């Protein structure tokens, strides 16, 4: 009978999730929480709030501190 | 428009040569932050420019003001050869930053696998185990490779006898 009904990927670990169950879009691109994780910080973000930076993402937190001074 | 800083990243590698030659020696500073030009000129990938940095004296065993050594950033990067001579140069992989997070962490959060070959190509042992033991065997167990997974255990580990000499031999 066979099945895979996998759609949509995530935009980070390009798994594979099933949309209304653990998938995050930010901006438009699909991340799993999983994919929500703090360059610095990558272990996953809580209440997953993050902020995106020069190809590296940061919470805005750390974000600002290279960003900006302190 | 960051006027020489802007421009010189435009890609002109001549423009980035042009103010470095500072006969006065001082345009070599770095940010408010204290971003140092090699921090810049290391994720930019003009390994060109960079490489001749090095070589005027600044040391890649740098600390960024947040943390950061360009071996991370190097990596961070996606510039196979630099890394290559970047990271032959004084091997400071053996030199986290404060989290503790080591090139090869970073190498295999984006999707290095070459260079991560050359990093643990020292020892670095693929198999160190983070703070939770978020290590790139993790990060490629869940893709599935099971590619890498072989390749890395058959460097010694999925092979492992049964450890002993510390268990029963004394009391
Ligand atoms: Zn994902
Ligand atoms: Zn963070």
């Amino acid at each position: 009978m066979a099945n895979a009904l996998a759609s949509a990927t995530c935009e980070r670990c390009k798994g594979g999730f099933a949309p209304a169950e653990k998938i995050v879009n930010s901006n438009g691109e699909l991340y799993h929480e999983q994919c929500f994780v703090c360059a610095q910080c990558f272990q996953q973000f809580p209440e997953g709030l993050f902020y995106e930076f020069e190809g590296r993402k940061y919470c805005e937190h750390d974000f600002q501190m290279l960003f900006a001074p302190c | 428009m960051d006027d020489i800083f802007t421009q010189c990243r435009e890609g002109n590698a001549v423009a980035v040569r042009l103010w470095l030659d500072n006969t006065e020696n001082d345009l070599n500073q770095g940010d408010d932050h204290g971003f140092s030009p090699l921090h810049w000129a290391c994720r930019e990938g003009r390994s060109a420019v960079v490489e001749m940095l090095i070589m005027r004296g600044a040391r890649i065993n740098v600390m960024n003001r947040g943390d950061d050594t360009p071996l991370h950033l190097a990596a961070s990067h996606g510039h196979r050869d630099i890394v290559q001579k970047l990271l032959q140069y004084k091997a400071d992989i053996n030199a986290v930053n404060e989290h503790g997070n080591v090139p090869l962490h970073y190498a295999c959060f984006w999707g290095q696998d070459q260079v991560a070959e050359d990093l643990v190509a020292n020892g670095a042992l693929v198999s160190i185990c983070n703070k939770y033991g978020e290590m790139p065997v993790d990060k490629a167990k869940a893709p599935l490779r099971e590619l890498l997974r072989e390749r890395a255990e058959k460097m010694g580990q999925n092979l492992n006898r049964i450890p002993y000499k510390d268990t029963f031999w004394k009391g």
